[PDB]
C-alpha cells in the first residue's frame, strides 16, 4: 500500500485485515480544553512581567504549548499577593503601575482572581521567532499581557481561556535509558 | 466551548467577560486528517 | 587628543581667559587642573579638583568645568602671572591623562 | 507523472516528480485589513524562481545534519528590489528542490518548510516532519515541490529583520554510492515566491 | 600646596638615551601619578606617557618604540626615557605633574536598566534589563558596553 | 429550606474597574434639568477632530520659518504620539493616557505669510528601517504632496497609518534608535521672496483614530 511518499496522510486504521475500528471519541485532546489548567510559574517578587511562556517548560502547558508557535489565548490570572496588586495593560510604561487608575485589586483571602482581554497588538502572539541574536530571548518585548506589580506576589498562575493555537511544532518527551521506561 | 460550560451563561455581558472579536471580509489540521487516504492500493485477494 | 591656546595677552587688573578643549575620551572622567608653570622654573599646584584647593595657595585665578570643554580665568593680572598654565584630562583612549601645552601669558 | 510548474515567465518542468504538497493553506489569506491603509500594491514582475545552493551531500554525511537556509536569501535581480524598496513585504513562497541522483542511490534526503526554527536540540528532530515536507528518495522522485503560505504574527512583515521561511534539509539516510551511483551528489532550491505584495517606499539612498 | 621641582639636562645631542627627571614632594602627585608631557614646536599640543604609583604604564601606541618611564617614592625624583630621538623633538620640560586617573564603566544603555533584570529569565553575559515593557527596541535584556 | 450556595474564593474583589454598580445610601434625590447642555461631546476623539491643535517646533513657537539655504529641510520629527514636535498638541496630551493607537494623522498646513509673496512646501512620509532623508527629490520616491499657496492656504495632508503590527504603541523609548512608528517631513523645495511669511501647523486625529486601552500613567 502507500508509495505516496508526498507526505500526505495515510493510515489503514485496522481496516487492513477483517478488524472493525471501535469508535475514538476524541476529547481531553482539544486545545480549546487540554490547554485550561492553572500552571504554577516562579513568581519574580514585586514587579514580574505577565506573559506566555514564562512557565517553565516541562508544565503540561508549558509544553504543549510551545507544540504550537501562534497562540490566541484570552489570559486570565490569579495571583496570591501581600498588597493591592495593580495590574497594567501592554505598553504602559514601567513607571505605570501602582497609579491604581489601572486596574487594581484590594486583598480577598486567599487569593484573587482576574480575567485579562487580549491586549498585544498583533494577529496572534508567536511563541519562537527569528532574525534576533529561547523564551529569554530570540522573541519581541511585546508579546505579554501587561504586568502584575505587588508588594510581594507569592504563587502566580495563568489560565488559558479559548485558546486556538497555530501551526505546529514537535514536542519531546523524557528519553530514557532503558527500554519499557518504568516510572 | 473549552473548559467552562455553564447552563446560566455568565453574569457579566461577553464584552466585560472576553475580549470581543472581530472578521473580514476552519481549520487545516483537522481536514488533512479527514481526507488521509485508507483502504488498499492493489486488489485483495481472499 | 587634548588642544591649548598659545597665544594670550592682557593688561594688569583686568581678566583674561583660557580656554581648554577636549573631547569625550578625556575631558569628562576626571579633574582639571592649573599649575604656575614658569618658563624655566618647576611648577606647583594652584588649582586641583575643579571645586577644592590645598592649603597656603591663593585663589586669584579661578577654574571651572563645564560640558565637555574647561575654562579658567584670570583675576586681578599681575606680573607673577607671566608662566604657562597647563592642563589635562583622563584620556580613556589609552587609560592615560593626556596634558596640555600652556599658553604664553603675556603682560603688558 | 511529470509535473511541469510555472510562475511568472519561468517554466520549471520535471520528469520525475511525486506530486505537490501544502503547506497550513492551501489558498492565501486575506490581503488587506488595518495594517496597511490599501497602500498595497500588488506585483507580478516578481515571482520568477531563483536557484540557490545548499551543500553537498556525501556518503559521509551522517543522520541529523541539517543545513537550513533562510528566506529571502537576499535576491540580487527581481524581488531583490522589491526588498531595499518598501519596508513592507508579504510573499507565500513556492520552493522545488533537486537532488540529481543515478537512480541507484537512496539517502532519503529530507526537505521541510519550517517556519522560524531556532535550534532543535537532535530530539526535536526526529519529530521534524511534522511541518510541510516531502523527503526524497532516489529510489524514487529526484524533486519536492512544497508551498507554503505566508504565516507570520502581522499582516506585513520586514524581511530585514524577521524572516519567517526557512527550508530545511535533512539527511536521514546517509548516501550509499555503488559504481552505479553518483558518488556524491548536490542540492539545489528552486525557491520561488508567489502572491507578492508591498506597501510604503522608502526614499532614495543618496 | 604640594611642592614639585623638575631638572633636567638642558644641552644635549638627539638621538640617545635622553633621561629628564622630576620632584613632587606633595599629596597631588603621591597617591596620583607622575607626569611627563612637551609641547610641539610651532605645531599643536603633544602627548607622553605617565604611570600611577603602583608601576602601572600607559602610552601612545605610535611611538611606543621609544617610551618606556619608571618611578620612585622615597628620594622624590621619578625617571624618564625617550630614545630615537630625531631633530623634529625639541621642547621645555613642564607639567611634571599627573592630576588625573581613569574610569570606563558605564549601563542603562538606550531605556533598559541592568537592576531589573530577572523579571524575563535573562540568559547570557547581557545583565541590563528592558525597564518599560512596551515597543521593542532591542527585544529583550541585549548586553552593554 | 435555606438556599444552598459556595462562595468561590477570590471570585470576588474590589477590582478598581467596576462592572458592578453601587449600593445606594439614598434611596431618591432629584437633580435640575441638565439637558440641552450649550455644548456636549461624547468622546475625546469627536472632540479631537472638532479642533485642530498647534504642534511645537524649534525654538518654542507653532510656526515654522521659511529657511533661505541650501538645506530644503523644515521640520523632521518622528510620528511617535510622544515626539517634541507633539508634545505640546491636544492629540498626544490625549494619546499620553492611552497606549496603542491607529490609523491616519491629520497634519493641517496653513499658510500665514503675505499676498506679495507665495512658496511651495512639499510633505513627505518614509517608513522606518532606513534613516530619514535629507533633502528633496530623495524623500520623492516616498509617499509625499506638494502643494503651491495661492487663493486659500489650508492645506490637510493625512500622514497614513502603515506598520507591521495592527496597532502601533503610542509610548515608546525615543532616546536612541530612533522609533519604529515613522518619520514624516516638510522640505520646501523653493520659496520666491517670502522670508518673513511664516507657516504653521495643526494636528488632529483621522477619518479614524480611535486608541485602546486606557492606563492613567504618571502625568
Amino acid at each position: 500500500t502507500s508509495t505516496g511518499e508526498s507526505a500526505d496522510p495515510v493510515t489503514a486504521t485496522v481496516e487492513n485485515y477483517g478488524g472493525e475500528t471501535q469508535v475514538q471519541r476524541r476529547q481531553h485532546t482539544d486545545v480549546s480544553f487540554i490547554l485550561d489548567r492553572f500552571v504554577k510559574v516562579t513568581p519574580k517578587d514585586q514587579i514580574n512581567v505577565l506573559d506566555l511562556m514564562q512557565t517553565p517548560a516541562h508544565t503540561l502547558v508549558g509544553a504543549l504549548l510551545r507544540t504550537a508557535t501562534y497562540y490566541f489565548a484570552d489570559l486570565e490570572v490569579a495571583v496570591k499577593h501581600e498588597g493591592n496588586l495593580t495590574w497594567v495593560p501592554n505598553g504602559a510604561p514601567e513607571t505605570a503601575l501602582d497609579n491604581t487608575t489601572n486596574p487594581t485589586a484590594y486583598h480577598k483571602a486567599p487569593l484573587t482572581r482576574l480575567a485579562l482581554p487580549y491586549t498585544a497588538p498583533h494577529r496572534v502572539l508567536a511563541t519562537v521567532y527569528n532574525g534576533n541574536c529561547k523564551a529569554a530571548r530570540a522573541l519581541p518585548t511585546s508579546f505579554n499581557y501587561g504586568a502584575i506589580k505587588a508588594t510581594r506576589v507569592t504563587e502566580l498562575l495563568y489560565r488559558m481561556k479559548r485558546a486556538e493555537t497555530y501551526c505546529p511544532r514537535p514536542l519531546l518527551a523524557i528519553h530514557p535509558s532503558e527500554a519499557r521506561h518504568k516510572q | 466551548s473549552g473548559n467552562t460550560g455553564s447552563i446560566i451563561n455568565n453574569y457579566y455581558m461577553q464584552q466585560y467577560q472576553n475580549s470581543m472579536d472581530t472578521q473580514l471580509g476552519n481549520d487545516w489540521f483537522s481536514k488533512l486528517a479527514s481526507s488521509a487516504f485508507s483502504g488498499l492500493f492493489g486488489a485483495l485477494l481472499a | 587628543v587634548l588642544t591649548q591656546p598659545s597665544s594670550v595677552s592682557g593688561s594688569l587688573g583686568q581678566r583674561v581667559s583660557i580656554t581648554c578643549s577636549g573631547s569625550s575620551s578625556n575631558v569628562g572622567n576626571g579633574y582639571v587642573s592649573w599649575y604656575q608653570l614658569i618658563p624655566g622654573s618647576a611648577p606647583r599646584t594652584l588649582i586641583y579638583g575643579d571645586t577644592n584647593r590645598a592649603s597656603g595657595v591663593p585663589d586669584r585665578f579661578s577654574g571651572s568645568r563645564a560640558g565637555n570643554t574647561a575654562t579658567l580665568s584670570i583675576s586681578s593680572l599681575q606680573a607673577e602671572d607671566e608662566a604657562e598654565y597647563f592642563c589635562a584630562s583622563p584620556e580613556d583612549s589609552s587609560s592615560n591623562a593626556n596634558f596640555g601645552s600652556g599658553t604664553t601669558l603675556t603682560v603688558l | 507523472r511529470i509535473l511541469t510548474t510555472r510562475n511568472g515567465h519561468t517554466t520549471s518542468t520535471t520528469q520525475s516528480s511525486v506530486g505537490v504538497t501544502y503547506g497550513y493553506a492551501t489558498a492565501e489569506d486575506f490581503v488587506s485589513g488595518p495594517n496597511t491603509s490599501g497602500l498595497e500594491t500588488r506585483v507580478v514582475q516578481a515571482e520568477r524562481f531563483f536557484k540557490t545552493h545548499l551543500f553537498d551531500w556525501v556518503t559521509s554525511d551522517p543522520f541529523g545534519r541539517c543545513y537550513q537556509l533562510e528566506l529571502p536569501t537576499d535576491h540580487k535581480g527581481v524581488y531583490g528590489s522589491l526588498t531595499d524598496s518598501y519596508a513592507y513585504m508579504r510573499n507565500g513562497w513556492d520552493v522545488e528542490v533537486t537532488a540529481v541522483g543515478n537512480q541507484f542511490n537512496g539517502g532519503c534526503l529530507l526537505v521541510a518548510m519550517v517556519p522560524e526554527l531556532c535550534s532543535i536540540d537532535k530530539r526535536g528532530l526526529y519529530q521534524l516532519t511534522l511541518f510541510p515536507h516531502q523527503f526524497i528518495n532516489p529510489r524514487t522522485n529526484m524533486t519536492a515541490h512544497i508551498t507554503v503560505p505566508f504565516v507570520g504574527v502581522n499582516r506585513y512583515d520586514q524581511y530585514k529583520v524577521h524572516k519567517p521561511w526557512t527550508l530545511v534539509v535533512m539527511v536521514v539516510a546517509p548516501l550509499t554510492v555503488n559504481t552505479e551511483g553518483a558518488p556524491q551528489i548536490k542540492v539545489y532550491a528552486n525557491i520561488a515566491p508567489t502572491n507578492v505584495h508591498v506597501a510604503g517606499e522608502f526614499p532614495s539612498k543618496e | 600646596q604640594v611642592q614639585l621641582r623638575e631638572s633636567g639636562p638642558s644641552l644635549v645631542k638627539p638621538s640617545q638615551t635622553l633621561s629628564l627627571t622630576c620632584t613632587a614632594s606633595g599629596l597631588s602627585l603621591s597617591d596620583k601619578a607622575v607626569g611627563w608631557v612637551r609641547r610641539a614646536p610651532t605645531k599643536a599640543l603633544e602627548w607622553l606617557g605617565s604611570i600611577d604609583t603602583g608601576s602601572s604604564t600607559g602610552y601612545n601606541p605610535g611611538l611606543k618604540s621609544r617610551l618606556s618611564i619608571t618611578k620612585d617614592n622615597s628620594r622624590n625624583q621619578v625617571s624618564l626615557t625617550i630614545t630615537s630621538v630625531t631633530t623634529e623633538d625639541s621642547a621645555t620640560y613642564y607639567c611634571a605633574t599627573v592630576h588625573q586617573h581613569t574610569s570606563e564603566k558605564r549601563t542603562c544603555p538606550r531605556a533598559y536598566r541592568p537592576d531589573c533584570a530577572a523579571r524575563w529569565d535573562c540568559p547570557g553575559g547581557a545583565d541590563c534589563g528592558y525597564c518599560n515593557f512596551g515597543a521593542g527596541s532591542y527585544g529583550r535584556c541585549t548586553p552593554f558596553t | 429550606g435555606i438556599f444552598p450556595v459556595a462562595c468561590s474564593d477570590g471570585y470576588g474583589g474590589l477590582v478598581t474597574t467596576d462592572p458592578k454598580t453601587a449600593d445606594p445610601a439614598y434611596g431618591k434625590v432629584f437633580n435640575p434639568p441638565r439637558n440641552m447642555l450649550p455644548g456636549r461631546f461624547t468622546n475625546f476623539l469627536d472632540v479631537a477632530e472638532a479642533c485642530p491643535t498647534f504642534l511645537h517646533f524649534e525654538g518654542d513657537v507653532p510656526y515654522v520659518t521659511t529657511k533661505t539655504d541650501s538645506d530644503r529641510v523644515l521640520a523632521q520629527f518622528d510620528l511617535s504620539l510622544a515626539a517634541k514636535h507633539m508634545s505640546n498638541t491636544f492629540l498626544a496630551g490625549l494619546a499620553q493616557y492611552y497606549t496603542q493607537y491607529s490609523g491616519t494623522i491629520n497634519l493641517h498646513f496653513m499658510f500665514t505669510g503675505p499676498t506679495d509673496a507665495k512658496a511651495r512646501y512639499m510633505i513627505a512620509y518614509a517608513p522606518p528601517g532606513m534613516e530619514p532623508p535629507k533633502t528633496p527629490e530623495a524623500a520623492a520616491h516616498c509617499i509625499h504632496a506638494e502643494w503651491d499657496t495661492g487663493l486659500n492656504s489650508k492645506f490637510t495632508f493625512s500622514i497614513p497609518y502603515l506598520s507591521a503590527a495592527d496597532y502601533a504603541y503610542t509610548a515608546s523609548d525615543a532616546a536612541e534608535t530612533t522609533n519604529v512608528q515613522g518619520w514624516v517631513c516638510l522640505f520646501q523645495i523653493t520659496h520666491g521672496k517670502a522670508d518673513g511669511d511664516a507657516l504653521v501647523v495643526l494636528a488632529s486625529a483621522g477619518k479614524d483614530f480611535e486608541l485602546r486601552l486606557p492606563v492613567d500613567a504618571r502625568t
